[PDB]
C-alpha cells in the first residue's frame, strides 16, 4: 500500500522561488503569484530543519539589499529640509517591503520564529539592518541628528516645518533607539541653552 | 467585608466509608460510598459498578450505614454528619426521576460534651431497634426506631467507662445488648450492656467484663449462629460469646495493626481484614455441630490501604481507601504463582492527602496545572491535574509532513465517508481505512501528480478534488472525470474554498465562482480584488435551500476579513484588523444561535463575530489569542452541534455552552490538520496530523479534569518547580524497617543517580527521607539524595537568593529523636540541580525544625521552631542572619507578598509581619487573636489574608481599616467540610478577581476567588432564594453546614458564597428558576452563572 513519493524537486526549485521572491518584493518589483501561492509555498517547502538555513538564505538576500540602500545616503549634502525626507522615504520603503515579506514569510513566524525565540523577528533583523547600514554607525546619524534639532529649533522660533516629518524622524530615533541612547541629549541640551537664553532675555 | 466565592473544582476522592445493601431496590445490590460530603450510590452488576445516584450531603458524612426496618420492602439509609446532622434516608425511583427522601431527622450535637478520642462511632441494632451513637466521652446516645419518629428524638444513657474504643451491637440477643471495649487504667477489657428503650438505662449484660489485649481496637459482631463478638488486637484475635474464649496469635499479624473488616458471609464464616500496610487478610470461623471451633487468619494478599472493604459478590471485594486509589479486586480461590489471591479489578482515582502542591504552566501553555503530592506510605504518588479534551490514538500511520486531510465516501451508497485523501507537496495519497486497517489504495479520477487544496464528497452523488492546477469533479459510480475546469491563463489556484454544492477559488488577486451541475461544472461570477486573496469560506450553514449565500475574504496589505454576497462578488461589508500578518484561515459556522464568523491571524489571535443572514455586516468584534502559530479551523459535527477545532501548537476545540463561546484546549502536542471521520470502524472520531504522523481518535467532550499518576511508592511531602532546571524538587519519605531495610523498591531508591548526606554537624521502623529530582516531561526520578540518619526533611523552596544567578532547592529539615517531643537540631541545605547531579552548596546548623521556608525578596525566609528568622545570602554562598521574630507559638506556615509575611501559627492563628527594610528587622502589624488552629494560609489580597483552621473551616481576616490597629479582623467565616493543606495562587483555566486553589486531606480541589460587592450582593441573595428552593437530603439548613463551627464557637457564615450551590442553580428546571428569581429576569442569572463557572 501506498509507494512513497518524490520529494527531490520540492527542495530545489525553493532555494531561487526565495531569492526572487525577495528581489521581488525588495525594490518592489512585481511578482507574478500575487504573494498567495509564494505563502503556500514557503508553508509547504519550509519543513523540520528546512527554516533554519532558509533564513540564513532570506536574511542574506535582504541583508545585500540593505546594503545596496546604502549608498545614496553616504553623502556630502547637508540638507534636512531633503535628505531626512530621503530618509523617511527609505523608512517607508523599508516598512511596507518587511511588513510584505512577513505577509510571505509569517509561516516562518508562526512556525519557528514566533513558535521559537531563538532569532531576532522579520521585524528585529529588518530594524538592525536598516539601522546599522544607513542610521547608525554613518555620518548621518550626527547629521540627522543636527537637522532635526535645526528644525525643531526652526520650529521654536514661530514657523511649523512638517509635524509629519518631525513625528517620523523621532518615531525612527526611538524605534531604533536613537531618541533613548545619546541623543535625547543633543535635543535637551540644545533646549537648555536656547531656553535659557529666552527666558533671561524676555525676562 | 470580603466577599470570596468558594467553589469545588474537583469533588472530593477519598472514601471515607462504605456499605453494602439492597437501598435502590430489594433486588438491587447497592453499593453506598461516603466521599467526605459526596454519597455515592452503585449498583452491584456482575461486573464492575454501574452509578446510579451521586447526591451531595450538606455535611461531612460521619456515619453511614443501611437498616431494614421490619416491614420495609427496601433497606433505609443512616447519616450522621460531622456536625452531627443525623437522617434516615430512602430511595425512590419513579420512572426517570430519582430522589432520595428523608424518612427522619434531626440535630443530635449536645451542647457540651467531650468528642470521643476514637471519634463518631454509629451502630445499628440488628433488630433495628435502635441507632446507637457514642459521640462524647461518658455517654451513649439511643436514637429509638420502634417509636417511629421524624424528628429522630434521641435519649443519653450515661456510660460508667468514659475511654470506649468500638463498639457493636450483638447478634441473637433478645434485647438490644451493646459490647464495646474500653481502656482504664488497669488495661483494657470488653464489656456487654442491656439497652433498655423502656427504662431508658443499661443493663447487666449477657456475658461480664473480660480483660482482653492491650491494644484491642476492634470489635466484630458475628452473625447468630455464632453470636458473641471477634475482637481484634495488634497481636492477638479472640472471640466472646460468654462462655467460649478462643484465642489465636497469628504471628502474620503482627507486622500491621488491622484497621477495617467486612463480613464476606451472611453467617460470619469468613471476613475481610484490611491493615495499615493494605495487606488483606481472610478470618474464618471454622463451625462445629453450632458452636466455634477455632480461628484463622490467612493472608489472601495486598491492596490499596483500606479505610473501609465491603464485599460484593463473587469475590468482588471493594477497597475503599482514603490514602490511595480505591480498588475493586477479585479474590481468586486458587493464589497468583507469588502467594497473593488478590487481583485487581479496577481503580478509581484517588487525588489522596494532597499535602502539597505546585501550579506550573507546563508545556509553555497559558493554561495551569497542578502537580500534587497526593496519597501516602506505600500510595504516594505525583498527580498531575488539567482541563482539557482527551481522545485515544487508535489508528496511527507515520507519514511525514501530512498537508490535507478529507473524509470520502468511496461505496457510494453508504453515508459514511470511507476513505481519506491526503496531499503533501504535489501530489495526493489516498487511504482505503478499510475496516480499522489502514493501507494506501487509489481511487480512480484523482490524480497522483498535483498538490491537492481540497477534496471532498459533493451532491448529485459526486466527488470533487481542488488541486493545485485545476479542479476535477469525479463521478463516483460510473467512472473517472466528466467535468474539469481550469484556470483560462492555467495559474495554479493559490487559495480556495468548497461546499457540497458550489466553488469558490481564488486566483491571485482575483476570485472566481463556480458551481457544480450534475457531470458538469458552470462558472458564473468573476470579481478583480485590490489585493490577493487569503482566505475564503463559503460553507453553507441553515442552508435549507442547496447553496450557501454569503463568503468571507482576506486579503493582503489591507489586513480584513471582508464579507461578500456569493451571487456577485460584491463589498457586503469591509472590517480592518491591523498588523503585517496576512489571515492564514477564515471560517463561518452556527453555535446554537446563527452564523458566526471566525477570523484568526497568524499569531494566534482570534475573532468572533454575530453575522446576518441578510445584511452580513459584521459587527461585535471581540478577541481572542490561542497559541502562536498559524491556525487553522475545520468543523467536526458531534452528537449535539457543531464543535470547530483549531490547529496549532495548542490544539483548541471550540464550542459554545449555554450560549457562551468556549475555549477548550486539548491534552495532545500538535496538530498540523484535523477532518471529521466517521467510518464504519470509526464513529465519529476526528483525524489529526502532526509533523511526523497520522493520529486518529474520538473525543468524550466533557471537558472533565485530566489526572496523571506518578506512583512514587513512598510518601511525598513537599514539592516545588525549578523552571530553568526543567524538574521539581519533591520531598519524599519512606519507612525502613531493621541497619535497616527498605519494604518496597520506592521511586527514591529507584533513581537513576542517588547521593546521600554526608554533614559535619551533627555526630521498630524509622523515616527515611529523600529529595527526588523529578523530570517535568517524563516525570522520571532523575535524583535521589537521602538526608542523614533521624533527619526529617520538612519545607522544601525552590528560588535563588541575594544576587548569584543559580537557582537553588533549599530544604530546611530537623533531627527528629523518639527522646523527645520537639526538634531541638535542624539544618537548611542549599541544593543546586546542575549536570543531573545535585550538590550541596551550603549548609546552616539551626536549632530547631524549620517548618517552613519562603524566598522573601532575594532572601530565605525560614521558621525555626518558634522564632522567624530571615537569612541572606552572602557572596560567599552561605546563609547569614538579618532579623529573628519569637512571638509565636509555632510558625508553621509562611507566606509573603511584597514587604509583608502573614504567619500561620499552631494554635495563634495569624500574624501579619513586615519587613522594614530602611531597619532590618520585623514588625508585628496585625494579629488575630482567635485560637484557631491553622492547616493553612495565603494572602489574597494586600490586606485580605485566606486562612484554614484545623476544624475544616475558612476564615479572611483583615488588617483593619490605636493599638486596636494591630488586631485582624475577621471579616470571612466559612465550613469548608475539608482539611486544607496548601493554597496556592493559579488557575487551571486560561467579574472575579484572583484565583487560589487548595487542597485538602479528602482530595478536594476548590477554588477561591474575590467577588465586588455588587455581585457578591447579587450571590447572597440568590444562595438564600435557592436555599429556600433546593432541599437537601437530609434537610439540613445550607446556612448551619456552611456555619463557621469550632468546639468553642459557632458563627453563620460571612463573606463567602458556596459556589457549589450558584452552580447548582442551572441544574433546575425553569419553573424553580423562576421560583428563585421572583423579585431581573432568569436569563440574566443563567449568564451570570456561566460566566461564574467559567473560573474552573
Amino acid at each position: 500500500r501506498d509507494r512513497p513519493r518524490l520529494p527531490d524537486n520540492y527542495t530545489q526549485d525553493t532555494w531561487r522561488k526565495l531569492h526572487e521572491a525577495v528581489r521581488a518584493v525588495q525594490s518592489s518589483t512585481s511578482i507574478r503569484y500575487n504573494l498567495e501561492e509564494l505563502y503556500q509555498a514557503v508553508e509547504n517547502l519550509c519543513s523540520h530543519k528546512v527554516s533554519p538555513m532558509l533564513y540564513k538564505q532570506l536574511r542574506q538576500a535582504c541583508e545585500d539589499h540593505v546594503q545596496a540602500q546604502i549608498l545614496p545616503f553616504r553623502e556630502d549634502s547637508l540638507d534636512s529640509v531633503l535628505f531626512l525626507k530621503k530618509i523617511n522615504t527609505c523608512w517607508q520603503d523599508h516598512c511596507r517591503q518587511m511588513i510584505m515579506i512577513r505577509s510571505i514569510f509569517l509561516f516562518l513566524d508562526r512556525t519557528y520564529v514566533l513558535q521559537n525565540s531563538t532569532l531576532p523577528s522579520i521585524w528585529d533583523m529588518g530594524l538592525e539592518l536598516f539601522r546599522t547600514h544607513i542610521i547608525s554607525d554613518k555620518m548621518v546619524q550626527s547629521k540627522t541628528i543636527d537637522g532635526i534639532l535645526l528644525l525643531i529649533e526652526r520650529e521654536r522660533s514661530g514657523e511649523a516645518v512638517d509635524r509629519s516629518l518631525l513625528r517620523s524622524l523621532l518615531g525612527m530615533l526611538s524605534d531604533l533607539q536613537v531618541y533613548k541612547d545619546s541623543f535625547e541629549l543633543k535635543f535637551l541640551e540644545e533646549t537648555n541653552c536656547l531656553y535659557a537664553a529666552e527666558g533671561q532675555r524676555l525676562m | 467585608m470580603s466577599y470570596n466565592y468558594v467553589v469545588t473544582a474537583q469533588k472530593p476522592t477519598a472514601v471515607n466509608g462504605c456499605v453494602t445493601g439492597h437501598f435502590t431496590s430489594a433486588e438491587d445490590l447497592n453499593l453506598l460510598i461516603a466521599k467526605n460530603t459526596r454519597l455515592e450510590i452503585y449498583v452491584v452488576t456482575a461486573e464492575g459498578l454501574r452509578p446510579v445516584k451521586e447526591v451531595g450531603m450538606y455535611g461531612k458524612i460521619a456515619v453511614m450505614e443501611l437498616f431494614r426496618p421490619k416491614g420495609e420492602s427496601k433497606d433505609l439509609l443512616f447519616i450522621l454528619t460531622a456536625k452531627y446532622n443525623a437522617c434516615i434516608l430512602e430511595y425512590k425511583q419513579s420512572g426517570e426521576s430519582i430522589d432520595i427522601i428523608t424518612r427522619a431527622h434531626g440535630n443530635v450535637q449536645d451542647r457540651i460534651g467531650r468528642p470521643s478520642e476514637t471519634g463518631i462511632i454509629g451502630i445499628i441494632d440488628p433488630e433495628c431497634r435502635m441507632i446507637g451513637l457514642r459521640l462524647y466521652d461518658g455517654l451513649f446516645k439511643v436514637i429509638p426506631l420502634d417509636r417511629d419518629n421524624k424528628e429522630l428524638k434521641a435519649f443519653n444513657i450515661r456510660l460508667e467507662e468514659l475511654h470506649v474504643i468500638d463498639v457493636k451491637f450483638l447478634y441473637g440477643c433478645q434485647a438490644p445488648t451493646i459490647c464495646f471495649v474500653y481502656q482504664d487504667p488497669q488495661g483494657r477489657h470488653v464489656k456487654t450492656y442491656e439497652v433498655s428503650l423502656r427504662e431508658k438505662e443499661f443493663n447487666k449484660g449477657p456475658w461480664k467484663q473480660e480483660n482482653v489485649e492491650a491494644e484491642a481496637s476492634m470489635v466484630i459482631a458475628v452473625p447468630e449462629p455464632f453470636g458473641g463478638a471477634i475482637i481484634i488486637g495488634q497481636e492477638s484475635i479472640t472471640y466472646h460469646n460468654g462462655d467460649k474464649y478462643l484465642a489465636i496469635a497469628p504471628p502474620i499479624i503482627k507486622q500491621s495493626t488491622i484497621v477495617c473488616h467486612n463480613r464476606v458471609d451472611p453467617n460470619g464464616s469468613r471476613y475481610l481484614l484490611g491493615d495499615m500496610e493494605g495487606r488483606l487478610f481472610m478470618l474464618l470461623l471454622e463451625k462445629e455441630e453450632v458452636t466455634l471451633k477455632d480461628l484463622r487468619v490467612e493472608l489472601l494478599g495486598e491492596t490499596s490501604i483500606a479505610e473501609c472493604l465491603t464485599y460484593l459478590d463473587n469475590g468482588v471485594v471493594f477497597v475503599g481507601s482514603r490514602l490511595g486509589d480505591s480498588q475493586l479486586v477479585k479474590l481468586n480461590v486458587d493464589s497468583n504463582e507469588q502467594g497473593s489471591y488478590v487481583v485487581a479489578m479496577e481503580t478509581f482515582t484517588n487525588l489522596g492527602p494532597i499535602v502539597d502542591m505546585c501550579v506550573v504552566d507546563l508545556e509553555r501553555q497559558g493554561q495551569g496545572q497542578l502537580v500534587t503530592c497526593s496519597g501516602a506510605f506505600k500510595e504516594g504518588s505525583l498527580r498531575i491535574i488539567r482541563n482539557g479534551i482527551g481522545i485515544h490514538e487508535h489508528a496511527s500511520i507515520d507519514l511525514p509532513g501530512i498537508k490535507g486531510l478529507w473524509p470520502l465516501r468511496s461505496d457510494p451508497n453508504r453515508e459514511t465517508d470511507d476513505t481519506l485523501v491526503l496531499s503533501f507537496v504535489g501530489q495526493t495519497r489516498v487511504l482505503m481505512l478499510n475496516g480499522e486497517e489502514v493501507e494506501e489504495t487509489e481511487l480512480m479520477g484523482f490524480v497522483d501528480d498535483q498538490q491537492t487544496f481540497f477534496c471532498g464528497n459533493v451532491a448529485h452523488q459526486q466527488l470533487i478534488q481542488i488541486t493545485s492546477a485545476s479542479v476535477r469533479l469525479v463521478s463516483q459510480e460510473p467512472k473517472a472525470l466528466v467535468s474539469e475546469w481550469k484556470e483560462p491563463q492555467a495559474k495554479n489556484i493559490s487559495v480556495a474554498s468548497c461546499n457540497s454544492s458550489q466553488v469558490v477559488v481564488a486566483v491571485g488577486r482575483a476570485l472566481y465562482y463556480l458551481q457544480i451541475h450534475p457531470q458538469e461544472l458552470r462558472q458564473i461570477s468573476h470579481t478583480e480584488m485590490e489585493h490577493e486573496v487569503a482566505c475564503l469560506d463559503i460553507t453553507p450553514l441553515g442552508d435549507s435551500n442547496g447553496l450557501s449565500p454569503l463568503c468571507a475574504i482576506g486579503l493582503w496589505t489591507d489586513i480584513s476579513a471582508r464579507i461578500l454576497k456569493l451571487p456577485s462578488f460584491e463589498l457586503l461589508h469591509k472590517e480592518m484588523l491591523g498588523g503585517e500578518i496576512i489571515p492564514r484561515s477564515i471560517l463561518m459556522t452556527t453555535f446554537e444561535s446563527s452564523h458566526y464568523l471566525l477570523c484568526a491571524l497568524g499569531d494566534g489571535a482570534l475573532f468572533y463575530f454575530g453575522l446576518n443572514i441578510e445584511t452580513g455586516l459584521l459587527s461585535d468584534r471581540k478577541k481572542v489569542t490561542l497559541g502562536t502559530q498559524p491556525t487553522v479551523l475545520r468543523t467536526f459535527r458531534s452528537l449535539s452541534t457543531t464543535n470547530v477545532f483549531a490547529c496549532s501548537d495548542r490544539p483548541t476545540v471550540i464550542y459554545s455552552s449555554n450560549h457562551k463561546l468556549v475555549f477548550s484546549n486539548v491534552n495532545l502536542k500538535e496538530v498540523n490538520y484535523m477532518c471529521p471521520l466517521n467510518s464504519d470502524g470509526y464513529p465519529d472520531s476526528l483525524a489529526l496530523a502532526n509533523n511526523s504522523t497520522l493520529t486518529i481518535g474520538t473525543i468524550d467532550e466533557i471537558q472533565k479534569l485530566h489526572i496523571r499518576t506518578v506512583p512514587l511508592y513512598e510518601s511525598p511531602r513537599k514539592i516545588c518547580y525549578q523552571e530553568v532546571s526543567q524538574c521539581f524538587g519533591v520531598l519524599s519519605s519512606r519507612i525502613e524497617v531493621q541497619g535497616t531495610t527498605a519494604l518496597r523498591p520506592s521511586a527514591s531508591t529507584q533513581a537513576l543517580s542517588s547521593s546521600v548526606s554526608s554533614s559535619k554537624l551533627f555526630s521498630e521502623e524509622v523515616e527515611v527521607h529523600n529529595l527526588l529530582i523529578i523530570d517535568q516531561h517524563t516525570f522520571e526520578v532523575l535524583h535521589a539524595h537521602q538526608f542523614l540518619q533521624n533527619e526529617y526533611a520538612l519545607s522544601l523552596v525552590s528560588c535563588k537568593l541575594g544576587k548569584d544567578p543559580n537557582t537553588y532547592f533549599i530544604v530546611g529539615t530537623a533531627m527528629v529523636y523518639p527522646e523527645e517531643a520537639e526538634p531541638k537540631q535542624g539544618r537548611i541545605v542549599v541544593f543546586q540541580y546542575s549536570d543531573g547531579k545535585l550538590q550541596t552548596v551550603a549548609e546552616k546548623e539551626v536549632k530547631g525544625a524549620v517548618y517552613s521556608m519562603v524566598e522573601f525578596n532575594g532572601k530565605l525566609l525560614a521558621s525555626i521552631n518558634s522564632t522567624v528568622r530571615l537569612y541572606e545570602w552572602t557572596t560567599e554562598k552561605e546563609l547569614r542572619t538579618e532579623c529573628n521574630h519569637y512571638n509565636n507559638i509555632m510558625a508553621l506556615y509562611l507566606k509573603t507578598k511584597g514587604d509583608f509575611i502573614l504567619v500561620g501559627d499552631l494554635m495563634r492563628s495569624v500574624l501579619l509581619l513586615a519587613y522594614k527594610p530602611m531597619e532590618g528587622n520585623f514588625e508585628e502589624i496585625a494579629r488575630d487573636f482567635n485560637p484557631n488552629w491553622m492547616s493553612a494560609v495565603e494572602i489574597l489580597d494586600d490586606d485580605n489574608f485566606l486562612g484554614a483552621e484545623n476544624a475544616f473551616n475558612l476564615f479572611v481576616c483583615q488588617k483593619d481599616s490605636d493599638e486596636e490597629r494591630q488586631h485582624l479582623q475577621e471579616v470571612g467565616l466559612f465550613h469548608l467540610g475539608e482539611f486544607v493543606n496548601v493554597f496556592c495562587h493559579g488557575s487551571l483555566v486560561m467579574p472575579t478577581q484572583g484565583s487560589v486553589l487548595f487542597g485538602t486531606v479528602n482530595g478536594m480541589i476548590g477554588l477561591v476567588t474575590s467577588l465586588s460587592e455588587s455581585w457578591y450582593n447579587l450571590l447572597l441573595d440568590m444562595q438564600n432564594r435557592l436555599n429556600k428552593v433546593i432541599k437537601s437530603v437530609g434537610k439540613i439548613e445550607h446556612s448551619f453546614w456552611r456555619s463557621f463551627h469550632t468546639e468553642r464557637k459557632t458563627e453563620p457564615a460571612t463573606g463567602f458564597i458556596d459556589g457549589d450551590l450558584i452552580e447548582s442553580f442551572l441544574d433546575i428546571s425553569r419553573p424553580k428558576m423562576q421560583e428563585v428569581v421572583a423579585n431581573a429576569t432568569a436569563d440574566d442569572l443563567i449568564k451570570v452563572v456561566e460566566e461564574l463557572t467559567r473560573i474552573h
